[PDB]
């Protein structure tokens, strides 16, 4: 133990040591001594007469003026390496499952720097997951960077969890899970629904899948650093072992949002609307580590709360650069039944390109979000004229449309304990060739509740025939 | 930057700072218990309605208040580290602070064999045979090799004890005892 | 206020973007449309599988 | 009032004695450190604006000069630094590599390489802090800057020696005007003369590495990295570098102005080196204003903004263009840093993703978009088609609600319905595929003269890349009777009637 | 003070919790054991809704199975005498207040006393639901918890944050709205449902403390005016009051 | 140096200021500099002052005078904004110069309709 310092002053989730022999440095932890669970405290400003200012990793009940603290040397260095998996841990590497300890001989500790410039891969690619919203209009890549926008109730929690079916049990390489501030209702289901579908199992070594939660029942000094728990195992996957590796965190504008929460009691002043002056600092210290380098690849999803429905805020238009590709969910699509809720005219991915997908790819997924456009500047002449007003060409328009809008509803496997439908998982060569013949025309004598929730279009006509059987 | 000897109060504010400047500075060199009776002879010639007439007027000038106490403090009776001290809180603009120092020192410098004394509260006071056990009895509380201080305050609203405060302990036996008789109201 | 970038503009589409009583008296009237085509179609349904065996 | 440097260590030294174990003079120790801005004792001697250099190794930057200490920001991390740290001079305000031994090296805004290859081979240095020129040494602009984009040229055409702001919101396609404005330049800069090349610096301010590395690739594969310099503060370095590099790459440009050459500079984007100099100043505790920005941010993008000028014949005749680019917040244009800089800049492009779905690409709104200078900064032939025809796609937009539920109307509204929607058709264009200046006056020759109003409008973007592709091969020595002479004089107006009706019969088959 | 429990003692959500309710029982069920917020305006039904629920388990507290209770607890914060002294008159007629808990911080109370309320309501339901039985507990209501807590800790000296609220406001709801649990059955299997009241003002639901605690909650109720005005009394929205529906435990006829 | 031949002169003298909105920005860039709170939407407390102290030197004293000629910028189409608020309390005129009147052949461009005079 070196500079056994003394607490001063306890101030909400803030405190302040005051060193004898050695101050430590920046990013650091310390040890509090005389409670009966583990409070880890990490430096963050120099004040002075050697007093430091740190932040608290768990609760500030009973802390004494005038108590010792330890140092260890280095920032706080959790487990790592192929032992971690099916697992969950803490923010400061611990056993939370009550099976025993992490037994591992590799430990890393969780600060480190993005790398440079000449290790960056250059080469895209295509990624299949089943969704005809996802594959169609805003495609994947295989080590891009995937975020999921959207605002409270739209569907967040089961898009990511039925990606995590899709291609998560279809791949070779790992995956993580970190839960940065959630419902720890919503961190028992995943807990579980993975234990019978053998993502996780319990007896011998052949899972594949780790998991790191802290949840919303934590302090908001322990609700900044399990973001980066998770990417220090998801990166020792990818750097050290050669392997390919997938990063699942929901939510990341917890990470974001309790640093606002410490910001003016450390002593600064607040920037604009309530946000720590340190925003698009801290964001990209972090967003930068998950990279594909030349040694490996991550293929990143990240849930983002939107709060408020409002997508101008500062903690999500900050974290439309650190993406490959969005997704975002509207709440005024599935009000109207419509599930998947994704927005036709506001996903974009980046290898939308006519070089990569092909040139017959890009020549659909250009004209559905062509015709979607085309159907509000019609709305607003419903709202007046009335339906039976408009000319014949128009209305051919809404009925395709309508056509396409329920036809880019699926129902999900995930679905099937809520709307007790049956799950589709539609290949890609179908899903082109079933949006390429309703703007052609050959689907017009049809009713338009025949394409809703079904998978491939030759299912979009053996509705077509029960619904006239049973008239 | 060095470290520096850990004063046994550590008051803050204006006073602790340049209060405990003194006592790391004075510490080394074993400059400690003389430098006391120092400070209490700068502790008379600051009452002085020429002295006192400037060392707190602010419309004399910056500079003439630094020559003025330097040509005051060297040639009378001492030249130590104080002499450097004067000259250091009148170049900075504290010296109106400057008996809140000297109040500030004597307090750090009475600890390093003092009690911060107890205050007997009763009534009118007593005779030899009852306060020199309490002169005595309350010496077999500390057992630190220390020699013992007290005040003594009149108070009648408290109508039939003393209180007493060894430090910050308050036991506490009077007629409070009456509002303890609630419990028989509060059923 | 609408001759300059400054001055603020409109959407397209943004009537049924409101909720108001415009945005139900729109969405109501395309219900009231397409469910009655919905079962001229329908009818006609097993005479047009019918000629598609037939030629 | 307390003061900072009143702390119970410097005053303890002085009831000793006389400070001569440390001079003060010249070195300082670091009182208090914490997110990235330091706090140093001593250094009576530094001047404002002056780089130190502390203890562990990185740099600074002297930014508050106190009566009792001096405030410097890190470069770097501040986990290196501590309290009691020697601080030290060097002796001026910052520089940076400048020459032509920059041209195809990644640097970033110290000058350092990154790329690789090796270390800058430059005699020449530059401090980032000069002046503009003054009202004498400039003049009035008159150089064509081709873009390669037949609505960027057309409608809002710059020129060499002004601003031109990129403004619009996310997803938009801003990033992608400004990397065919420099793949552009390859058709000048191979061949032999000297007063129509150009070299193009990029500023990446902000952005994630992993996009500048997919843009080093698609320039070298076009082949412009032989004449671009990349300068890249990304988004996981310390806030003062993010600060600099526009600075650090005006003075890399300002070399080819002293000298008779040219150059152009693409700031991408200013809205985030305004945020980057907020968190400086709000730890520095500089009082703050509307929305939390300090009082001296409009002396941010005014002093830089203004670097970029056309000198004259006494100077040597150089020029710098600068485009910045600065993304809205859902179309607002009247918050506080897009407000800035629309009313020091010289126009702006206007890029909307409403637009951008209609089918129209690149997405950019002609009524909302301006270049102040305009006509003075176009080819004369260029200028003859163009004034034809932002006059009848202006037209349009008056009659452009009309079209919905419309054939009841009158023969000449239902003329200007037809025209309108064939001159937009002319004006898509494809991603990297810029286009030479005499090969647009062909195609716009065609749409404004009348020559495609007997077609249908989905073969009107074929119809095109069929004319074009007839004049590259089979006309090719009247490619280059307008890339010399310039003007269409009447001896290749009635030469180009003859080209246009004598391919609109053998074309629709 | 204590702590909500995490991952491995809790199970999901298995019973019904009856209230009633007719636009609720069918529509917008509610499991034991799930975070369900009523919201809307001041003078709505907000408070009648959570006591009607308190009346309606009366037929299972006389019953004979010990599983099929649920012992109720009302808080009351910011409200003034002369309607919690009505309310337990209410509550006396009909016999329900043999089962129920009064916890009672009115508007004439020190300011930190009706921030402490809540998390001393909230310990007197982890007696119940730490032991094997069934808790129900009401907040009435939490936009009066969180204005005590702005003025006793700006007198404190603390820097405002939005609207002068702290920084933590939204970890003064979640650290509360976590320990509403449904333990697995080796530990005792009870729950402790929770309804959290919010007033709004003009039934705008974009507020800060509003869209802070949307977002802990698993289903909400919309309560509204035009539907009060119009006739629909029970006034709750049944387009808007979604719900993630519990496992479904709605009842199998139902 | 428009007093000179006001006073040492005795002449008519005009003034020309481009513009007037950026003097009154500037003026709020100075005052936060300082320290001082601001005001309203986030201009300098001494605005009407500031503004007096410059507006009220251009007067007919009885040697000569000063007349004026200031540009007016109106942020964000708001004519009620705080900066045109206080500058419109000294004006004795308005001149508006449109686009559409440059399109009829008009010189100068004049909008006859939406240019006023107070000592009309
Ligand atoms: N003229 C065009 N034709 C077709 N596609 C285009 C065109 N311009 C841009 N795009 C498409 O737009 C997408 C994104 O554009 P880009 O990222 O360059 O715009 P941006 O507004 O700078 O976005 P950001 O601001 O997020 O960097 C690209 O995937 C590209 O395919
Ligand atoms: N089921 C019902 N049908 C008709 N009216 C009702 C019903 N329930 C309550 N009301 C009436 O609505 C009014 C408001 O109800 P309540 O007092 O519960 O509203 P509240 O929003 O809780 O009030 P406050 O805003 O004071 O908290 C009361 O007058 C009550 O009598
Ligand atoms: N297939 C589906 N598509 C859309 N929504 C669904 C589907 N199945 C269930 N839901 C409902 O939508 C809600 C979405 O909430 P959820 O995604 O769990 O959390 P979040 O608030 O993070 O979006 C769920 O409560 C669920 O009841
Ligand atoms: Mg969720
Ligand atoms: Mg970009
Ligand atoms: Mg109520």
């Amino acid at each position: 133990g070196a500079a056994t310092g003394r607490i001063v002053a306890v101030i909400g989730a803030v405190v302040d040591v005051q060193f004898d022999e050695g101050l430590p440095p920046i990013l650091n932890a310390l040890e509090v001594q005389g409670r009966e669970t583990r409070l880890v405290l990490e430096v963050a400003q120099h004040l002075g007469e050697s007093t430091v200012r740190t932040i608290a990793m768990d609760g500030t009940e009973g802390l004494v003026r005038g108590q010792k603290v330890l140092d260890s040397g280095a920032p706080i260095k959790i487990p790592v390496g192929p032992e971690t998996l099916g697992r969950i841990m803490n923010v400061i590497g611990e056993p939370i499952d009550e099976r025993g300890p992490i037994k591992t001989k590799q430990f890393a500790a969780i600060h480190a720097e993005a790398p440079e410039f000449m290790e960056m891969s250059v080469e895209q690619e295509i990624l299949v997951t089943g969704i005809k919203v996802v594959d169609l209009l805003a495609p994947y890549a295989k080590g891009g960077k995937i975020g999921l926008f959207g605002g409270a109730g739209v569907g967040k929690t089961v898009l990511i969890m039925e990606l995590i079916n899709n291609v998560a049990k279809a791949h070779g390489g790992y995956s993580v899970f970190a839960g940065v501030g959630e419902r720890t209702r919503e961190g028992n289901d995943l807990y579980h629904e993975m234990i019978e579908s053998g993502v996780i199992n319990l007896k011998d070594a052949t899972s594949k899948v780790a998991l790191v939660y802290g949840q919303m029942n934590e302090p908001p000094g322990a609700r900044a650093r399990v973001a980066l728990t998770g990417l220090t195992v998801a990166e020792y996957f990818r750097d050290q072992e050669g392997q390919d590796v997938l990063l699942f965190i929901d939510n990341i504008f917890r990470f974001t949002q309790a640093g606002s929460e410490v910001s003016a009691l450390l002593g600064r002043i607040p920037s604009a609307v309530g946000y720590q002056p340190t925003l698009a600092t801290d964001m990209g210290t972090m967003q930068e580590r998950i990279t594909t380098t030349k040694k490996g690849s991550i293929t990143s999803v990240q849930a983002i709360y939107v709060p408020a429905d409002d997508l101008t805020d500062p903690a999500p238009a900050t974290t439309f650069a650190h993406l490959d590709a969005t997704t975002v969910l509207s709440r005024a699509i599935a009000e109207l039944g419509i599930y998947p809720a994704v927005d036709p005219l506001d996903s974009t991915s980046r290898i939308m390109d006519p070089n990569i997908v092909g040139s017959e790819h890009y020549d659909v997924a250009r004209g559905v979000q062509k015709i979607l456009q085309d159907y509000k500047s019609l709305q607003d002449i419903i709202a007046i004229l009335g339906m039976d007003e408009l000319s014949e060409e128009d209305k051919l328009t809404v009925s395709r449309a309508r056509k396409i809008q329920r036809f880019l509803s699926q129902p999900f496997q995930v679905a099937e304990v809520f709307t007790g439908h049956l799950g589709k998982l539609v290949p890609l060569k179908e899903t082109i060739k079933g949006f390429q013949q309703i703007l052609a025309g050959e689907y017009d004598h049809l009713p338009e509740q025949a394409f809703y929730m079904v998978g491939p279009i030759e299912e979009a006509v053996a509705k077509a025939d029960k619904l006239a059987e049973e008239h | 930057f060095a470290k520096l000897v850990r004063p046994p109060v550590q008051i803050y504010g204006i006073e602790g700072r340049y209060a405990t400047a003194l006592y790391s500075a004075a510490s080394k060199q074993n400059k400690l218990e003389q430098v006391e009776k120092e400070l209490l002879r700068v502790a008379q010639i600051l009452k002085e309605p020429k002295v006192a007439a400037s060392i707190m007027n602010p419309y004399v000038k910056r500079s003439v208040k630094v020559k003025s106490l330097s040509d005051m403090t060297a040639k009378e009776k001492f030249s130590p580290l104080t002499s450097n001290l004067i000259n250091l809180l009148a170049e900075n603009g504290r010296l109106s602070s400057t008996p809140g120092v000297i109040s500030a020192f004597s307090t750090m410098m009475s600890v390093h064999r003092g009690e911060v004394p107890c205050s007997v509260t009763t009534a009118s006071p007593l005779d030899e045979a009852t306060l020199t056990e309490l002169k005595t009895v309350l010496k077999s509380f500390l057992s630190k090799g220390q020699i013992l201080k007290l005040e003594v305050k009149v108070d009648p609203s408290i109508m039939g004890g003393m209180i007493v405060r060894i430090g910050e302990k308050y036991v506490d036996m009077s007629a409070k005892t009456k509002i303890q008789k609630l419990s028989r109201a509060m059923r | 206020s609408s001759d300059t970038p400054e001055g603020v503009r409109s959407g397209a589409g943004a009537v049924r973007d409101a909720g108001g009583a415009f945005g139900k008296k729109e969405q109501a009237d395309e219900e009231r449309y397409f469910r009655a085509r919905a079962r001229e179609q329908l009818a006609a349904l097993k005479k047009h599988h019918e000629n598609e065996i037939s030629h | 009032k307390t003061g900072t440097a009143e702390v119970s260590s410097i005053l303890e030294e002085r009831i000793l004695g006389a400070d001569t174990s440390v001079d003060l003079e010249e070195t300082g120790r670091v009182l208090s450190i914490g997110d990235g801005i330091a706090r140093v004792h001593g250094l009576r001697n530094v001047q404002a604006e002056e780089m130190v250099e502390f203890s562990s190794g990185l740099k600074g930057m002297s930014l508050n000069l106190e009566p009792d200490n001096v405030g410097v920001v890190v470069f770097g991390n501040d986990k290196l630094i501590k309290e009691g740290d020697i601080v030290k001079r060097t002796g001026a305000i910052v520089d940076v590599p400048v020459g032509e031994e920059l041209l195809g090296r990644v640097v970033d805004a110290l000058g350092n390489a990154i790329d690789g290859k090796g270390p800058i081979g430059s005699k020449t240095r530059r401090r980032v802090g000069l002046k503009a020129p003054g009202i004498i040494p400039r003049i009035s602009v008159r150089e064509p800057m081709q873009t390669g984009i037949k609505a960027v040229d057309s409608l809002v055409p710059i020129g060499r020696g002004q601003r031109e702001l990129i403004i619009g919101d996310r997803q938009t396609g801003k990033t992608s005007i400004a990397i065919d404005t420099i793949i552009n330049q390859k058709r000048f800069n191979d061949g032999t003369d000297e007063k129509k090349k150009l070299y193009c610096i990029y500023v990446a301010i902000g952005q994630k590495r992993s996009t500048v590395a997919q843009l080093v690739k698609r320039l070298t594969d076009a082949d412009a990295m032989k004449y671009t310099i990349v300068v890249s503060a990304t988004a996981s370095d310390a806030a003062p570098l993010q600060y600099l590099a526009p600075y650090s790459g005006c003075s890399m440009g300002e070399y080819f102005r002293d000298n008779g050459k040219h150059a152009l500079i693409i700031y991408d984007d200013l809205s985030k080196q305004a945020v980057a100099y907020r968190q400086m100043s709000l730890l520095l505790r500089r009082p703050p204003g509307r929305e939390a920005y300090p009082g001296d941010v409009f002396y941010l993008h005014s002093r830089l903004l203004e670097r970029a000028a056309k000198m004259n014949d006494a100077f040597g005749g150089g020029s710098l263009t600068a485009l910045p680019v600065i993304e809205t917040q859902a179309g607002d244009v009247s918050a506080y840093i897009p407000t800035n800089v629309i009313s020091i800049t010289d126009g702006q492009i206007f890029l909307e993703t409403e637009l951008f779905y209609k089918g129209i690409r690149p997405a950019i709104n002609v009524g909302l978009s301006v270049s102040r200078v305009g006509s003075a900064a176009q080819t004369r032939a260029m200028k003859q088609v163009a004034g034809t025809m932002k006059l009848e796609l202006a037209q349009y937009r008056e009659v452009a609600a009309f079209a919905q539920f419309g054939s009841d109307l009158d023969a000449a509204t239902q003329q200007l319905l037809s025209r309108g929607v064939r001159l937009t058709e002319l004006l898509k264009q494809g991603q990297y595929a810029p286009m030479a200046i005499e090969e647009q006056v062909a195609v716009i020759y065609a749409g404004v003269r009348g020559y495609l109003d007997k077609l249908e409008p989905s073969k009107i973007t074929k119809f095109e890349n069929a004319f074009l592709s007839h004049v590259i091969s089979q006309h090719q020595a009247l490619l280059g009777k307008i890339r010399a002479d310039g003007k269409i004089s009447e001896e290749t107006d009635a030469k180009l009637k003859e080209i246009v009706t004598n391919f609109l019969a053998g074309f629709e088959a």
